[PDB]
């Protein structure tokens, strides 16, 4: 057994937390309190230090003269699901009748919010994240017209086979989810869950995902997170000859029940690549706009 | 009382008589991982003293030109001392940190240090300039090292996010007038109970220079930049042969 | 058979609309949450962090853009001359632009609080000094001394061990909420103007250096609140991201 | 109302109003949080807090 | 297919069928065809005053 | 005349959907279900039946098909030498194919428990033989010999009158569950390797047979868990099925 | 799966109907009311004068 | 040699530690794994051919058509469900057409 | 709620969460089943069981 | 970085001149005699 002091008084297997902070419940914004003039020495609330890292507490009442205010304007809608569950394009689907990209009348989408900047800033602006999704899948010709046309969009997990051909064994779905619509009928929806083996999804992995020299061949593997790759999305049009039209499918994703984590600074550069953080070197532009003296607005 | 100060772990013991406080990064103390929390269903090892320690890993030389500099964790002790070893024989990890940076002047010096911890700091490449090259950085700017690397366009951190919003993350300032040591204590950040301490890097910490350094000539050319760091209750688990990278 | 009747507003998508959709995997239980520090529950959490201020936001090109982060201060001929100003819009093309409190509010379209704005003394420990910075509320121009400017909102800063001093931006508006302003008609929900002038001189003595930088952090206080969450006001992308 | 545990926000100490159809909770609308916010966890994340008034270094 | 898109002041207008504003991202968006009924929503009082 | 709102995700046909279907057969009364033994409850009862695990799947001809479900161990030299080595991933193409847990996990994205492996000595009553079963955890390559083998998870089998031993393969993972994983980045999910050496050597008298052979028996253990049940790996059919 | 049969009346547009329209900005919550002098209940306000 | 599987866990092997186990075992149930819709007969209707030229075609109920199915269902011996059946048509185009 | 008592499942000692608009209960939904495994039956179906940490063959 | 592997302190200048290193007593023998040049170094201290 434990014997010797420092095994005994040992905090070795404390797993408690210890969290300086607690959160309180904020409705609406603070109060004002009414302020008078204050003419006193040593105590002295205006002088701060920022050289600490913490972020000056000076409250309007401890700087200038200020009355009573009761402040009842609420802060819902500045909270993660406000701000977050709004459907936007996360990704584009080109089913084209002749051309290089699928003229096989099917298209595989690796499931990834990364390629479009204005999903990716939002949700960049956190390291991890949890949410549920729901996606909405809208149809049409490169005409906006909507034809009596019946999709399949099967949702493929990793792991499972990729479907190669619209006519393919792949497409019997006996285990994979799968929706039939037609583009007459509204677009399809669906609600898809928290499926990361991580607790939450990461944005931003800095590290590399199996061991072994990493030379230029086997160098694309950095910063992917296997724990993000949630699978892939394969779309096709039901039947067994081409299609009579041409058709361009965007999803929109919309997360729900969202956690978020670790908060970073937000992108000011232009995205370049899908899961990448490069930046145009010789483009870097300012975050904000310029003027040309200091002196003048 | 606020001033002076004296952090002492395992074996190794640093003062300070010109402290500016201590951070916790996100009002948080660096713990072990609760039974409720855990998945492997070994028992880690937690060698404690040997590895909780204050390691001195290397002294950067602060310029009037200079960019700034950054290093990733636990990447710096992968090949330092009894807490290196037990990172390579192991192949889970979980460790908090306790981060001071050293950087002493004379009241006739002047400049500011941005100390700051960044989870996941993912370093992007400048994409050949223009952009259209899908370039990635080599092992050895992913993985600096105890050499950290020194930043080439600090303004987006090599990463395409601005340094203005740096100070959102854990954070302290060593403006040489007032004070030559910054104290940032992160626990374990991750989105898994254990992970590799030798593929993945938890956060990455930066020293930036944001007000250049200056002083006039016949003053104390050289100012060192030396960072000293503590693994905070560390553990280790899925014990192997050595691993070397 | 039970009788329904659809009414207008059927077969649409609504992008923000608040509804349940089928779940793809019946039965899936997802992967339990551990504890993971620094989770944010509410934006204003990060609103009210301090950020750097590009108040010196002058330069253009790639080799000096670090130097947008702070502005310079040196001795003086001791007239109370300027320093630098800047509006105090955060979701305004600008300086604020620099600040996540800017950057948030840039996806807001109404916000309604009063700012704080501190700003960092980085000069050397033997140079001392004072200087007035003033905020003007709204409907007054651009100060032509510091006379003029001293008759608004405005906070004395002396140097010494506080290397920092706290300037607090009262809310002061005519309406509960301001609009986003810019240039034309909507330039009436400016907040106003920020001055910094020399109280007294930028004093230093033999063997120091003459010209010491001030870097400049923003944030808001606790009664800051935002609405009408909107688009981003920039998009960071040029084609397709390949 | 005996439906499946699984929505991403589950064991939780705040309450969602949520409306469902499906016995998985993860199908379930976005509802309300709950309006709690923890400023100084970021903002002041000091060891030894000080005080608003007094100096903050002593 | 059309798509109605709410600008609040201050968003960025459209200046293009293409342009990358249509990504409704923070915006709120409603996606109808002439076929089916005429869209409906409920906006509320947006008014600074 | 209810007023109704169609919302998006109508007129669509989801799989997975779990739904009320109109009945053919009104009034209609199956057939009374009588006890009938061996009712599976869950997956995972299967998932917990040893199976025969093809370590030794080296052969490819029909006339020797037979021999990929045990590998042979002989009289050795002694000096620790390596008998064979397969990974520990289930549902990962390879070895565990053979099982019926790697079968169903095939039908599964993500898996999590501790697995368990069996060998069972089909050798002659005299001939002994000690062997070591060592497995690596992730992140460290194939083991050199023994002794760096040594350094991981082991058991040492003594052979004996207990004609097998149990081989437990502990859960040790970075992530709460594992995805599928395979040859590139989706490596990073990997398991580890399972090694089996001689401890000593295969003694055996005069008059028994020279070579013997092992048979190992996989199966998962009781915290064994899946999860994002997904399409088969396999498709077996090659046209229509007439 | 619950039946529900159409009556006539469906799909069309009644420019007096009071009905309910899907909210485009959740948790959005208006400017609070200040008192405003003259306040209207009821025309019949306006016509007695 | 029972025929039994061995019941050793892993605390009587390896040192342990203290995991609370919350996966939840819901997925690998029977009606999680089996209720999936899947193909199992398809019919052709072609207006000149020589399968069913008649615009009538009769199919005899079997789901072993196709592997997919197949394999799951094969996997035990007896097994007593209720059947939910969607009949998606089309022409073989994927075009819908007033029929 | 008076419908057939028709389900493929019924008679069984365990309970189901489904929902049905029809008299008929096989037309209701899959709902949740009851998570009772038994391992045993087919892992250690022995006539005399033997104790874990004894020897199987005595 | 080879020297910080053991018992250390580090040292600020400030008002506080001096700073105290406290040599802990690590020996395997309950008492050490005296070590010197040759075989009686088995008593060895250490360095500072
Ligand atoms: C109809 C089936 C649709 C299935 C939808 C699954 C979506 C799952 C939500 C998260 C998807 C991952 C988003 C991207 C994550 C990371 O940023 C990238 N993988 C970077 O590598
Ligand atoms: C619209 C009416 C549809 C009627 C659907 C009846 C389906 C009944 C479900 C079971 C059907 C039998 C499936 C095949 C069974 C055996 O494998 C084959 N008969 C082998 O001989």
């Amino acid at each position: 057994g434990d014997r010797v002091a420092d095994v005994i008084e040992s905090s070795i297997g404390d797993s408690v937390s210890r969290a300086l902070t607690r959160a309180l419940p904020a409705p609406t914004g603070q109060d004002t309190q009414v302020s008078s003039h204050r003419l006193d020495t040593g105590k002295v609330p205006a002088l701060q230090a920022a050289e600490i890292g913490a972020s000056s507490n000076a409250s309007d009442e401890s700087m200038i003269e200020t009355r009573c205010v009761l402040n009842s304007h609420s802060t819902a809608e500045t909270t993660l699901d406000s701000f977050f569950s709004r459907a936007g394009l996360v990704g584009e689907i080109d089913l084209p009748l002749e051309g290089t990209t699928n003229p096989n009348g099917y298209a595989n989408w690796d499931i990834d919010i990364t390629g479009y900047a204005q999903m990716r800033r939002k949700v960049e602006l956190f390291t991890y994240m949890r949410f549920d999704a729901e996606f909405t899948f809208v149809a049409c010709t490169p005409t906006g017209q909507v034809v009596p046309q019946l999709l399949q969009y099967m949702f493929v997990p990793p792991g499972a086979p990729k479907p190669d051909s619209r006519e393919s064994l792949a497409w019997q779905t006996a285990t994979n989810p799968s929706v039939f619509v037609k583009l007459s009928d509204p677009p399809a929806q669906v609600s898809v869950p928290f499926m990361s083996p991580a607790s939450a999804y990461q944005w931003f992995y800095d590290g590399y995902p199996t061991f072994g020299e990493h030379k230029q061949e086997k160098d694309l593997e950095y910063g992917a997170c296997p724990n993000n790759m949630m699978g892939t999305f394969s779309v096709r049009t039901v039947g067994t000859s081409k299609s009579k039209y041409p058709l361009v499918i965007r999803i929109y994703m919309r997360m729900k029940h969202v956690r978020a984590w670790i908060p970073r600074p937000m992108r000011n550069q232009n995205y370049l690549f899908k899961a990448n953080p490069n930046y145009a070197g010789n483009f870097i532009k300012p975050t904000g706009a310029s003027r040309t003296a200091i002196t003048t607005l | 009382s606020d001033r002076v100060a004296q952090l002492t772990i395992g074996n190794s013991t640093i003062t300070t008589q010109e402290a500016a406080n201590i951070i916790v990064g996100y009002g948080e103390w660096p713990s072990y991982c609760s039974d409720s929390d855990a998945t492997a269903v070994d028992k880690p090892t937690r060698p404690d003293v040997s590895v909780n320690r204050f390691y001195t890993l290397d002294t950067k030389l602060w310029e009037k030109s200079s960019k700034g500099w950054y290093w990733k964790f636990p990447d710096v002790l992968t090949e330092t001392g009894v807490f290196g070893q037990n990172a390579q024989f192991h192949y889970l990890y979980r460790s908090g940190f306790c981060i001071h940076v050293q950087c002493n002047a004379s009241k006739f010096h002047q400049g500011a240090l941005l100390v700051a911890v960044l989870p996941e700091y993912v370093i992007g490449s400048v994409a050949g300039g223009t952009g259209t090259e899908d370039t990635h950085p080599p092992y050895k700017q992913t993985q600096p090292g105890a050499d950290g690397f020194e930043l080439q366009h600090p303004y987006v951190l090599d990463a395409g996010i601005p340094i203005s919003q740096l100070t959102v993350c854990p954070h302290q300032w060593i403006n040489l007038r007032t004070n030559n040591c910054a104290t940032i204590i992160v626990p374990y950040i991750n989105a898994l109970p254990f992970d590799s301490a030798l593929n993945h890097c938890n956060f990455g910490l930066l020293v930036v220079p944001i007000s250049p350094l200056d002083y006039d000539q016949g003053a104390t050319p050289v100012i060192p930049i030396t960072i000293t760091l503590a693994p905070m209750c560390s553990e280790f688990a899925g014990l192997r042969q050595a691993v070397t990278q | 058979g039970f009788p329904t009747e659809l009414k207008p507003g059927t077969n649409q998508f609504l992008t923000t609309d608040d509804g349940v959709s089928a779940p793809i995997l019946p039965n899936f239980h997802p992967t339990p949450c551990i504890h993971i520090p620094g989770e944010v529950r509410n934006l204003l959490e990060l609103c009210q962090v301090e950020t750097i201020l590009e108040v010196n936001n002058v330069p253009t090109n790639a080799t000096s853009l670090m130097e947008r982060l702070r502005f310079p201060v040196s001795a003086q001929a001791g007239k109370g001359e300027l320093c630098a100003v800047f509006r105090a819009d955060p979701g305004r093309s600008g300086p604020w632009q620099s600040t996540l409190l800017g950057q948030l509010c840039g996806y807001y379209t109404q916000w309604s609080g009063s700012l704080e704005v501190t700003f960092m003394f980085t000069g050397s420990f033997m140079a001392t000094g004072k200087m007035l910075i003033a905020y003007t509320p709204p409907g007054g121009p651009l100060p032509k001394d510091r006379a003029t400017a001293m008759l608004g909102t405005h906070v004395i800063w002396d140097f010494g061990l506080q290397s920092s001093v706290t300037l607090v931006i009262p809310w002061i508006s005519n309406t509960h909420y301001r609009a986003h302003a810019r240039d034309g008609v909507f330039d009436y929900y400016t907040t106003g103007l920020v001055s910094i002038w020399y109280q007294t001189n930028y004093v230093v003595p033999i063997g120091a250096p003459n010209t010491a930088y001030i870097i400049a952090l923003a944030a808001a206080q606790k009664n800051f609140t935002m609405k009408l969450c909107k688009d981003a006001s920039d998009i960071l992308q040029t084609g397709t991201i390949q | 109302s005996h439906e499946n545990s699984n929505s991403a926000t589950e064991g939780s100490t705040i309450n969602y109003t949520t409306i469902n159809y499906y016995k998985d909770s993860y199908a379930a609308t976005a509802g309300k949080q709950s309006l709690k916010q923890d400023p100084d966890k970021f903002a002041n994340p000091v060891k030894d807090i000080f005080t608003e008034m007094a100096a903050p270094l002593k």
